């Protein structure tokens, strides 16, 4: 059984800027009181989201 | 099968069979802590 919708707009997609939104830690070493730069697939400061 | 392992900085999941023996301190000795081995000093420690 499934719900159902109607009159459901299309979506409108207008965008934001991801200002230094959504580090994350790229890999499980444990690193501490160091400086890591790292080339990882990360979410580029001020994005278009 | 193929077996893949990990060894993270995090706890023992699987070991060898390997004997365990009693801590030595303050002696320079070969260590084999959960696979990691070398040679040095044990000493307590203040670590967090
Ligand atoms: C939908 O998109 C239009 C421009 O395409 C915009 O003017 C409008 O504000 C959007 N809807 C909402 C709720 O922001
Ligand atoms: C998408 O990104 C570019 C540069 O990142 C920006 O100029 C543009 O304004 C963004 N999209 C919108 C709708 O503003």
């Amino acid at each position: 059984t499934c719900g159902t919708l109607s009159n459901k707009s299309p979506p409108n997609m207008t965008q934001f800027s991801s200002s230094r939104r959504g580090v994350y830690y790229p890999d499980d070493i444990f690193r501490s009181d160091v400086l890591h730069l790292t080339q990882d697939y990360f979410l580029p400061f001020n994005s278009n989201v | 099968v193929v077996l893949s392992f990990e060894l993270l900085n995090a706890p023992a999941t699987v070991c060898g069979p390997k004997l365990s023996t009693e801590l030595v301190k303050n002696q320079c000795v070969n260590f084999n802590f959960n696979g990691l081995t070398g040679t040095g000093v044990l000493t307590d420690s203040s670590k967090r």
